[PDB]
């Protein structure tokens, strides 16, 4: 009986964690490209300079 | 001019350090924000259950 | 030299703004810590109830 | 044992997601720190270029 309440609680938490991970992981893709793209942008000014 | 150029690199380092400190807080902000979402959203399920 | 001095003021202002902006981020980071702990305790205590 | 086996494997998901969400959120913010840090440093090259 105690495991049912604990298992049910972990089930809802696991479902919400995976759903929230996609909301943050999706932004990491855009930030990863923007962060990496900005890195080469600084090198462009150095090469142009 | 030559001294200010080298000095500018040292001054620019402080900006990155200050930005890293400010950005570091945002790192834990997103982590805590995502954790609060899993907890705040779970709070609604707690009352429902 | 004058251009570098103007950039130094902007660089100093950027680092100062970043450091000052980091202080405001501490409220969000500190608020989430207190909210996460409160939400975590509420979720944990909800399981006991 | 069967119920504990499911809860044992399911508990790791909630713990892994909770532990991964903290790293995933920090990973997304890491690009912002590097991008912001590189953007600030790149601004010096822009003013110099």
């Amino acid at each position: 009986i105690i495991l049912e309440d604990q298992n049910c609680k972990l089930a809802k938490e696991k479902k919400l964690l995976e759903d929230r991970i996609a909301e943050f992981t999706t932004n990491l893709t855009e930030e990863e490209e923007k962060s990496k793209s900005l890195a080469k942008l600084k090198n462009k000014h150095e090469a142009m300079i | 001019v030559t001294k200010l150029q080298v000095e500018l690199d040292n001054v620019t380092g402080l900006l990155s350090q200050s930005d890293s400190k400010s950005s570091k807080l945002t790192k834990d902000f997103s982590a805590l924000e995502s954790q609060l979402q899993d907890t705040q959203e779970l709070l609604q399920e707690e009352n429902r259950q």
